[PDB]
């Protein structure tokens, strides 16, 4: 995309979202990042939701195919669960290729360096989730890292009601139950997440508190999952 | 166990 | 595709129906067809199926476009509009590639030429939905004639309640009323068809029955639409 | 106005 101008790509990503055409929108952010400016709050936005929903479905179909596998435990399930996972992975590699050259590094405020911080613990964890060999247990460690990395932050520099720092705290919750082997981790912090930001609700206007409350229902639903 | 979303 | 077996190619596009992958679906089934062999009845629904949803989510996403583009009426809109476009118009031509090189010609059965030749009909259909320029009244027309020849050989070879018999028909109702501006011929053709399949219903089985009549519903949904 | 669907 390198011959296409960065507001081009911006408004082309908007178009593919509402089109539904995720890995058009993601080639589209992937070339606005690499113009090398820092992103805006709704550029951020675009850029992981346009990789959300790619891996989101290489994700669901891997899940197809490995349960299929499973049951038969030819070659041609196993050939093709790991053609998903190869693709799968190189969509996580780039993602993270994007964060570290140089998203990450040029990110000073809280809402832009929370941001990348979860979306790194994210494409690690879904690494994570097809890693069996030598590496799983470093996967999961980067995963890990980035997390708690982006937790330190947000406590520090967000109310508790932030969404960023909610969704956050909700996707390293499910780290933990799913990845990390560490239930009552995951059903902590869920609990403590969902407590503190009931008690800054007072604080929100009526748009922020809808915000704010949508994702304390996702905590919640996990909970009740849980427990 | 559900995950964030990326849109409202 | 060409240094996987034929078996192995119809296998993992079966895994990818179920993942709901089907681009990969449409590209096993186009190293199937280009193997040589004629396909069977399940091969050609499964290479069927392939097309149809991914040339469906690029009508889908044309259409999201193209009506952005004329409530417009920059160049982003139009020219992302144009490379979906082409890249709809590019799956078609190879979907009529594959039928004329060499499934047609190859198919002496009544289910398998009428089959080929409904899906040439759909495929120049889709063609005629983008087309605009020189060649809208050709494209046109090659769908028409598709259609014709295959309803021709449906109406000598098989029964009414033929659910291929019954598609065609259904699909050529819609040519007649959203491509070639003939409401009357699509409704006309709608309820012959629907009528003579309900007086051959007495003759079917169970299980043919409603293969039968869940397309005689499609047929009563689109008159109840047009009238 | 609905086409054939592929599957049932
Ligand atoms: C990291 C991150 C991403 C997105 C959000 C957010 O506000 N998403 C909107 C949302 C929240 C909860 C539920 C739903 O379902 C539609 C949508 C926060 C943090
Ligand atoms: C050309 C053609 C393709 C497919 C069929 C068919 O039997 N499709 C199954 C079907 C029919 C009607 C409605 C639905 O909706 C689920 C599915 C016939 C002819
Ligand atoms: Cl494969
Ligand atoms: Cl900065
Ligand atoms: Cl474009
Ligand atoms: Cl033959
Ligand atoms: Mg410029
Ligand atoms: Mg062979």
């Amino acid at each position: 995309m390198g011959s296409m101008e960065r507001a081009s790509l911006i408004q082309k990503a908007k178009l593919a979202e509402q089109a539904e055409r995720y890995e058009d929108m993601a080639a589209f952010m992937k070339g606005a990042v690499e113009k090398g400016e820092e992103l805006s709050c709704e550029e951020r936005n675009l850029l992981s939701v346009a990789y959300k929903n790619v891996v989101g479905g290489q994700r669901a179909a891997w899940r197809v195919l490995s349960s299929i596998e499973q049951k038969s435990n030819g070659p041609e399930v196993r050939e093709y669960r790991e053609k998903v996972e190869t693709e799968l992975q190189g969509v996580c590699d780039t993602v993270l290729g994007l964060l570290d050259s140089h998203l990450i590094k040029e990110a000073g405020d809280a809402e832009s360096r929370v941001f990348y911080l979860k979306m790194k613990g994210d494409y690690y964890r879904y690494l994570a989730e097809v890693a069996t060999g030598d590496d799983k247990k470093r996967i999961i460690d980067s995963a890990r890292s980035a997390y708690q990395e982006a937790m330190d932050i947000s406590k520090k520099e967000m109310p508790p009601t932030n969404p960023i720092r909610l969704g956050l705290a909700l996707n390293f919750s499910v780290f933990h139950y799913e990845i990390a082997n560490s239930p009552e981790e995951a059903i902590s912090l869920a609990k403590t997440t969902f407590d503190e930001a009931m008690a800054d609700l007072h604080t929100l206007s009526e748009d922020s508190y809808k915000d704010s409350t949508l994702i304390m229902q996702l905590l919640r639903d996990n909970l009740t999952l849980w427990t | 166990a559900g995950s964030i979303p990326g849109r409202r």
